[PDB]
RNA sequence: CCCAUGAACGAGGAAUUCCCAGUAAGUGCGGGUCAUAAGCUUGCGUUGAUUAAGUCCCUGCCCUUUGUACACACCGCCCGU
RNA sequence: CGCAAGACGGACCAGAGCGAAAGCAUUUGCCAAGAAUGUUUUCAUUAAUCAAGAACGAAAGUCGGAGGUUCGAAGACGAUCAGAUACCGUCGUAGUUCCGACCAUAAACGAUGCCGACCGGCGAUGCGGCGGCGUUAUUCCCAUGACCCGCCGGGCAGCUUCCGGGAAACCAAAGUCUUUGGGUUCCGGGGGGAGUAUGGUUGCAAAGCUGAAACUUAAAGGAAUUGACGGAAGGGCACCACC
């Protein structure tokens, strides 16, 4: 029985999608099927922000951020709890989490 | 048995059989 | 056994006259002993210094590579060797619902320096756009890239290294490209992304002296 | 011995923080990068494989690095933090933040902070199989 | 290591495999009042005063 | 019950059972059984309490979603010369 | 700081585009091709589907010649395990790359032949065309490019379905079906034996295509429903649990 209408991937109107490697296990997962997270995180953690700011040579330095694109296989994305299993009805909800 | 492995075993059987038959 | 920093001299690194800030820091080397000489040890080391540490009213996401050419009076005299943008800046301008156009030319200056300028530009969403994505078509991207290459060549091949770096400091070429490509597709963040020197003319001491004021 | 010029100003070095998930490097070097002042890793601070990348080992290594640099005349540091990079992970290891905080907390002045992990335009195959590592 | 008087604003909960630490949020009264969170042990009652011998110890949450 | 005849004479293999304030533990007493037969049990007082006001890690339970080729229901079902 | 090798082409990159499918992503140039749109152009049934034949056909594999970074079947070690010579780790050979010649197989999948009609609604999106307030860019006279609001045509998709259909899952097709006939190709007939044996045929080989029977069996199987279980997730609870 068909679990998903899109077969768990985002491929329409094409035959082949180039694979990528899961950031955790290095599994070969198609780019459309893979679960992608774009993490924009401060290089300095919030606990260390004040201590780094005081030791700054320049006043008003605004610390840089980290830009890392994360690719996940289904197994590692489920294990890491980035995605969870949902009900048959809530599976269809494509809206990203409001956070 | 997994169907792929059943096919592999059958193919090895056929390889031996064609080895013995000349 | 023997402390190796007790046999090390400190040297002053000087920026070219194109920058308001002259002394960009200090550097070390082992003293001249036997075959090894201190001056040879400081003749190819590259200093990547933020432009805000070179010019007091400029942006900090632009870095310049300065390479020492000769040492006299325990001052290391540097020259422009390359330019780059910080990784965070470049990663910040790469968003998901736009087209990024990149171009590069190998263009020589008038004093024999051969440069490879890298230009990056991004498609801009109009202030009243309802469409989620703003994508330039392939011919639009090709025209934008052609304009990028033409502007970079026009801005480099006619001036020498001094005026090229003087244009790089406020990124005049990027603003010119952004202005010129406004009628093909409005661009968003146009920069000379990277400059790398491919070959240089034979060293001239007098040219370097005129370079440091 | 060291730069005793203009005591009121800062003497700038560059700290290359290599924070892999196995251990962490705290490497202060010259402004150009060619001359190195001191490099203390987390592995020369803990006698166990697991704690090589721990935040505590990185804090110890950064403390020793800052002590050596202060006794060598360097007063301020530019930070060039990197992860393993390449086709492997781009996220810095557990000791990066603690090493940076220990540098700041032990009387060092922080300059520009930059991330320099090697990012391929595209790479060779990763060390895993096509099915990944299954443990 | 200054001594600062701060009042508990909220009690978050416990942590560990079996539960061995307590989380509260304390706000300063005479240090340009701002909200800082810190883990704690023992009876630290509803909205009591927690003394900060240091302004840098944080609570690593989850 | 007394002669004081001197027993590793002061926090315990692997495995663990019970327990949160008048808990535990010490301590005696009364009922049942009975011939005032208790080392048992059922009650009762008396002395009196270190630790904890938490968690889902182990053992389990419940209010959901999910998977299943199980329904004698995972001690299931099941593959291989 | 450089130098050299091969490999790859991140982010941009999308339920977006192109191609018959396989497949296709750095710039530029050349070469030939292509759909859609526009057309008050031309020919005037030239068409649809297709035995026989034919072109292409992932990966792996084979034979020559280069190359041989990385990864890596085989293999060699090191590892908690009762027992790996499995999973994990360090190496590592053929391969992985390119040029010729083979091979013709994939869960080659939308598990849904193709051509043609009819049958709801809506918001988008890609391309072409048409119309229209206004906002932005090249000297102040206009097109045009980027937006904005629409209409038409083809396309990749997002849809209830008590139109309708299905065993249902679900499907605007898997509808217009006992109110059963638009055209046409391939193809199935309970489960095993078995895609096996044999014959033929192709291939250097590996193998590919066509392809039984004796015998054996009362079920195998599909969808879904409740429970039970999960070394599955979320939220709680208990000193017959732990801390």
């Amino acid at each position: 029985t068909k679990k998903r209408r899109n077969n768990g991937r985002a491929k329409k109107g094409r035959g082949h999608v180039q694979p990528i490697r899961c950031t955790n296990c290095a599994r070969c997962v198609p780019k459309d099927k893979a679960i992608k997270k774009f993490v924009i995180r401060n290089i300095v953690e919030a606990a260390a922000v004040r201590d780094i700011s005081e030791a700054s040579v320049f006043d008003a330095y605004v610390l840089p951020k980290l830009y890392v694109k994360l690719h996940y296989c289904v197994s590692c994305v489920i294990h890491s709890k980035v995605v969870r299993n949902r009900s048959r009805e809530a599976r269809k909800d494509r809206t990203p989490p409001p956070r | 048995m997994r169907a792929k492995w059943r096919k592999k075993r059958m193919r090895r059987l056929k390889r031996k059989r064609r080895k013995m038959r000349q | 056994v023997v402390d190796p920093f007790s046999k090390k001299d400190w040297y002053d690194v000087k920026a070219p006259a194109m920058f308001n800030i002259r002394n960009i820091g200090k550097t070390l080397v082992t003293r001249t002993q036997g075959t090894k000489i201190a001056s040879d040890g400081l003749k190819g080391r590259v200093f990547e210094v933020s432009l805000a540490d070179l010019q007091n009213d400029e942006v900090a996401f632009r870095k310049f590579k300065l390479i020492t050419e000769d040492v006299q009076g325990k001052n290391c005299l540097t020259n422009f060797h390359g330019m780059d943008l910080t990784r965070d800046k470049m990663c910040s301008m790469v968003k998901k619902w736009q087209t990024m156009i990149e171009a590069h030319v190998d263009v020589k200056t008038t004093d024999g320096y051969l440069l490879r300028l890298f230009c990056v530009g991004f498609t801009k969403k109009r202030n009243n756009q309802i469409r989620k994505t703003s994508y330039a078509q392939h011919q639009q991207v090709r025209q934008i890239r052609k304009k990028m290459m033409e502007i970079m060549t026009r801005e480099v091949q006619t001036n020498d290294l001094k005026e090229v770096v003087n244009k790089l400091i406020p990124d005049s070429i990027g603003k010119d490209i952004e202005k010129a490509c406004q009628s093909i597709y409005p661009l968003h963040d146009v920069f000379v992304r990277k400059v790398k020197m491919l070959k240089k003319p034979k060293f001239e001491l007098g040219k370097l002296m005129e370079l440091h004021g | 011995l060291g730069p005793q010029v203009a005591e009121g100003e800062n003497v700038f070095g560059v700290c290359h923080i290599f924070a892999s998930f196995n251990d962490t490097f705290v490497h202060v070097t010259d402004l150009s990068g060619k001359e190195t002042i001191c490099r203390v890793t987390g592995g020369m601070k803990v006698k166990a494989d697991r704690d090589e990348s721990s935040p505590y080992a990185a804090m110890l290594a950064a403390q020793d690095v800052a002590q050596r640099c202060k006794e060598l005349g360097i007063t301020a540091l530019h930070i060039k933090l990197r992860a393993t990079g390449g086709n492997r992970t781009k996220t810095p290891g557990p000791g990066a933040q603690s090493a940076l905080r220990a540098l700041a907390r032990s009387g060092m002045k922080i300059g520009r902070i930059e991330d320099v992990t090697p990012i391929p335009s595209d790479s060779t195959r990763r060390k895993g199989g096509r099915r990944g590592r299954r443990l | 290591q200054p001594i600062k008087l701060a009042r508990v604003t909220k009690v978050l909960g416990r942590t560990g495999s079996q539960g061995q630490c307590t989380q509260v949020r304390v706000e300063f009264m005479d240090d340009t009042s701002r909200s800082i969170i810190r883990n704690v042990k023992g009876p630290v009652r509803e909205g009591d005063v927690l003394t900060l011998l240091e302004s840098e110890r944080e609570a690593r949450r989850l």
